[PDB]
């Protein structure tokens, strides 16, 4: 189904906002890994905003 | 008062295209004026069912 | 009617009653296309 | 008025131009079927039946709209009963709908892959009919051709 | 389109045609009280003619 | 039947009431079965069987424990049922203890791991 | 018959570069959520692409049935590749990228087919703004 | 077969034929002679000598050889009409003729001699085109009525809504009511300019308080009848005369009570399963569906009759002076209307001739 | 046909041992409601869905005395 192609391209923007969101996490930790993620909250893309949204209400806990 | 009755045409309209019936503006105005009078809608079901396939029986 | 429409596609000048036209125009050409396919289906 | 109703839904139901007495006849299918019935559970909870198995095969919202578009009639139960006994009797897009990148505080779901095969059903849908339709054309010139 | 601009210009005063194609044209300038006898013109080339020229004045 | 007018007597039988009273009510149950119809869990019976044992041994009823053990085995002798699981899923679900964890354990594998 | 078909390829191909690049966080927050809008009208272009050739793997699909199946692609496609190099060039990074889509809007005022597909991009690339 | 129908529910007549929409010869009842033999409006021109004594009465047939009067009349000296080639239906008074029913089936058996009939049930056959198969049967022309219908027909009704006074008996009351109400219409000339007067000017009666207001202390009166066919006066004031006889007994000609109350009161003497079920559907004919709008304080007086009123609605069509013969030409005409059918010799060895024993 | 006893028994039968099943969990249900349950589940329908309708019928039928 399009090789595949079709089926894909929604995980593909999942994966690459996390690749992303981890090489630039990289190195930093407690308050300064909560703050990383938050620098991704300020996004149009609501898509995006709803996994980082969840990803920083887990780690603000 | 009287546009009332129009969009309570608009109501009766949409329920039956949603309902799926076969029906059209004519014969909906016509119909709830029936009900007025208390005519059974069984009964009109029963001749509006039958009037369609002698309508196409005359071809 | 094709040689038209292209050059009434181009150039924004033409105006909205314009566009609407060359729309309309489309559109009924475009079955003119299906024909040409319900022809070319033929062996 | 009473019989003029009857005479010219006859009318309404008799097709569009022999025009003469069949006008006669069907009024008599409409009488005897009147009055053949005559001589021999509300409105909501009747809906509410249809309005299940809709809800059951898709078209959820169409559900929905139903039965919110008919508890405005608070301020008719005779009229729905023609709707709901003649409901199975008819003739035989959106860019909102189920799309995660529009719209605002939108929710964390991840993968549905349901709403994407339905997304290509309805794909498949305007390709057939349009496959079916050649079928409907390419027949009718050439059966009047080898008839 | 023509009627697009009409059943808007006979609830609400605006215009916006970039190459010119309703008929109420408007001249520029002239926005003092001046407005009311002078500023609407009536296109005499671009009346749909499925109108009256007493229309076209009537929605003017 | 037809599962919607069984859903009505089913109102009807747990409401004190008429049919044309409870109608909201059964607004409120088509809204609510209305969509949750297909299955939701993969449906096995080893499983089910399992997770009631289990609560009549906490409830240190264990002799009903295996009294169940052979209840099932003549519900399931008489080749009627073809849909057990349903019935023992819907009795577990409204048991009461005659007198939290809940996640650790076994459940029902999801379901959603495969396409239609 | 294959270059007349040939430029609802080029008009995907410069969309799919509009939605990738103008994701990145400099552009602001409306120039995302217009990338955004616009991945829905890639699927769906994606998915017309597969069925055809599964249709063509039957030997029921030919080059002039394709010149057919194509034309509401041809369109939207070219509505929205046409809107990219606008954003480009007009380097409307920012707020006024609504001013082009508005403008663009009402000039389909007559086209509907067309309209709705502005009138989404609009609807949705607002939000954020 | 094309089925005629003779619809005389009263003094009146209305000739269906093939189930037609309308009675083709619409004359009211009377017969020719003191010209030798002829119809009733065709003799009564010659007012010197050729009349006829009411051959039927206000409800019913006046002797057992007017209803072969009135086969020798119309039923066969106007529009063709032939018994013997094709079938027809002849109507009935309140709880049937029996002589004039017997002498009218020997003339249908022997003189007329048609091999295929209908007979009775005027009252009920009204219900083909009041739609509903419970309803109230005020549905007669000319000067008797009776609206007692049925249940779902079987001859059961519930309304027993009999009355001293019908549709057109008391329009011939109000046409000498305009004598009693001071105008010069006392002559027996005056009697057809005031059929026309007393019928047309005299509209929508109403309650008694305003009917009497308006008479005299309103600027109401009546319409401008100075013309030259005999008016002197309008009976727009008798129109608000005419709750004397619609609400009292004897203050405008009549004997029972006043015709909305005794309806009330004959609908309250009934059963529960019909009456309030008839109500709920209930269509009027004749002169009292024809009425001239004084119909609004029947149904007043009908919903003031039970504080149970049950949604109690009464029709009315315009077309209600032919629709009691219109009525019987669906009731007939049906696919199967076999009921009340006689027939040739595969039914006349019974005798079609009998009173009430046969035809039943 | 004989048939039409058979199977009848059967069912009296597992309904019967379904009502012991139903009350060793001390469940609220009459042998009616059991029988409209039953019959619902063996269409195919979802338990969980009715399972949660069922408490919430009973807490409006308690609440109002």
């Amino acid at each position: 189904l399009r090789r595949l192609l079709v089926w894909t391209y929604d995980p593909k923007i999942r994966l690459k906002t996390l690749a992303a969101l981890v090489d630039h996490c990289q190195g930093r930790k407690g308050g300064e890994l909560a703050s990383a993620v938050h620098a991704y909250t300020k996004t149009g893309d609501p898509y995006m905003r709803s996994l980082v949204q969840h990803i920083l209400s887990l780690v603000s806990h | 008062n009287l546009n009332a009755v129009r969009e309570t045409m608009d109501v009766l309209l949409e329920i039956s295209r949603i309902l799926n019936t076969g029906l059209d503006m004519e014969t909906l105005s016509i119909c709830v004026r029936l009900c007025e009078q208390g005519i059974n809608p069984e009964a009109l079901s029963s001749v509006i069912k039958e009037l369609r396939k002698a309508t196409e029986a005359l071809k | 009617i094709r040689r038209y429409t292209d050059q009434r596609s181009l150039d924004r000048s033409f105006g909205l009653v314009g566009q609407s036209f060359c729309a309309a125009l489309h559109q009924e050409l475009r079955e003119y296309y299906r024909l040409l396919s319900v022809l070319h289906s033929q062996l | 008025s009473i019989t003029q109703l009857f005479d010219d839904l006859c009318e309404a139901l008799l097709p569009a131009a022999n025009r003469k007495r069949a006008k006669r006849s069907l009024k008599k299918v409409a009488y005897n079927a009147l009055f053949t019935n005559l001589f021999q559970l509300p409105a909501r909870n009747k809906i509410l039946m249809l309005s299940f198995d809709l809800r059951v095969g898709g078209l959820g919202p169409k559900a929905d709209r139903l039965e919110e578009l008919v508890e405005e009639l608070e301020a008719v139960g005779s009229v729905l009963d023609l709707l709901v006994q003649l409901a199975g009797s008819g003739p035989p897009r959106d860019y909102f709908l189920n799309n995660k990148h529009v719209g605002r505080n939108v929710p964390y779901s991840g993968y549905d892959c349901d709403d994407l095969s339905v997304f290509e059903m309805d794909v498949q849908s305007l390709i057939s009919r349009e496959e079916c339709l050649c079928h409907s054309m390419i027949q009718e010139t050439l059966q009047v051709m080898e008839a | 389109p023509v009627l697009s601009f009409l059943y808007r210009w006979i609830y609400d005063g605006e215009l916006e045609d970039t190459y010119h194609e309703f008929f109420v044209a408007s001249d520029p300038t002239v926005k003092t009280d001046r407005l009311w006898h002078d500023k609407y013109t009536l296109r005499k080339s671009m009346i749909p003619s499925f109108m009256t020229m007493d229309q076209s004045r009537k929605v003017l | 039947k037809s599962p919607n007018v069984l859903l009505q007597n089913l109102c009807c039988r747990i409401l004190g009431r008429s049919e044309a009273d409870v109608a909201q009510q059964f607004q409120y149950a088509v809204r609510v079965i209305g969509s949750n119809f297909a299955p939701t869990v993969e449906r096995d019976e080893f499983l089910v069987a399992e997770k009631i044992k289990k609560e009549l041994i906490r409830q240190r009823r264990e002799a009903d424990a295996a009294l169940f053990s052979e209840l099932h085995r003549k519900l399931h002798s008489q080749g009627v049922l073809k849909n057990k699981w349903s019935i023992l899923y819907l009795l577990l679900s409204l048991s009461e203890d005659p007198r939290s964890y809940a996640t650790l354990f076994a459940q029902a594998l999801p379901r959603d791991a495969h396409s239609t | 018959l294959v270059h007349r078909i040939l430029p609802v390829a080029a008009s995907y191909s410069a969309v799919t570069r509009f939605i990738e690049e103008k994701s990145s966080f400099e552009y602001g927050q409306v120039n995302h959520a217009l990338a955004a809008a616009m991945r829905t009208l890639v699927k769906e272009h994606l998915i017309l692409v597969s069925q055809l050739e599964q249709l063509h793997r039957q030997g029921l699909l030919s080059l002039q049935k394709l010149w057919f199946y194509i034309q509401p692609a041809m369109r939207t496609m070219d509505i929205l590749a046409s809107l990219a190099t606008s954003v480009d060039k007009g380097e409307c990074l920012g707020g006024s990228t609504l001013s082009l889509l508005h403008d663009r809007s009402f000039s389909y005022t007559g086209d509907s087919q067309a309209q709705e597909l502005c009138l989404y991009l609009t609807k949705a690339a607002s939000a954020p703004y | 077969v094309a089925a005629l129908v003779v619809d005389n529910g009263s003094g009146m007549c209305k000739a269906g034929f093939a189930g037609d929409d309308a009675p083709r010869a619409v004359f009211p009842s009377i017969v020719g002679r003191p010209k030798d033999s002829y119809v009733g409006d065709e003799a009564q021109s010659k007012r010197g000598i050729l009349t006829l004594k009411y051959p039927i009465e206000h409800g019913i047939v006046t002797n057992w050889d007017d209803m072969e009067k009135i086969w020798h009349h119309t039923f066969y000296n106007e529009l063709r009409v032939a018994p013997e080639e094709h079938p027809v239906l002849l109507t009935e008074a309140p709880l049937n003729p029996k002589a004039n029913r017997e002498k009218m089936t020997q003339i249908m058996f022997e003189t007329f001699n048609t091999p295929a009939m209908y007979v009775a049930i005027q009252a009920v056959l009204s219900l083909y085109a009041s739609g509903r198969t419970t309803g109230i049967v005020l549905d007669s022309g000319d000067g008797v009525s009776h609206t007692v219908p049925i249940y779902e027909g079987y001859a059961l009704p519930h309304a027993i809504l009999r009355l001293d006074l019908a549709g057109r008996d008391l329009t011939d009351y109000l046409m000498k009511i305009l004598t009693e109400r001071g105008y010069s219409f006392t002559t027996t000339e005056e009697r057809e300019i005031v059929r026309d007067i007393k019928e047309k000017l005299c509209y929508v009666a109403l309650d008694f308080e305003q009917e009497m207001a308006t008479a005299a202390s309103s600027s109401s009166l009546e319409k401008s009848y100075e013309l030259k066919d005999g008016q002197v006066i309008t009976i727009g004031n008798e129109r608000f005369r005419c709750p004397e006889a619609l609400f009292q007994p004897s203050f405008l000609g009549m004997e029972a009570c006043g015709i909305h109350e005794t309806t009330y009161n004959s609908i309250m003497k009934c059963d529960v399963d019909i009456r309030k079920d008839l109500y709920a559907n209930t269509v009027l004919s004749g002169g009292t569906t024809m009425y001239p709008g004084i119909a609004d304080r029947m149904q007043k007086e009908i919903t003031a009759l039970a504080p149970s009123t049950m949604k109690i609605k009464i029709i009315a069509p315009p077309e209600r002076k032919y629709s009691v013969w219109i009525g019987g030409s669906i009731l007939a005409s049906l696919s199967t209307f076999q009921q009340m059918w006689i027939s040739k010799q595969e039914y006349d060895e019974s005798g079609p001739s009998i009173v009430h024993r046969k035809c039943f």
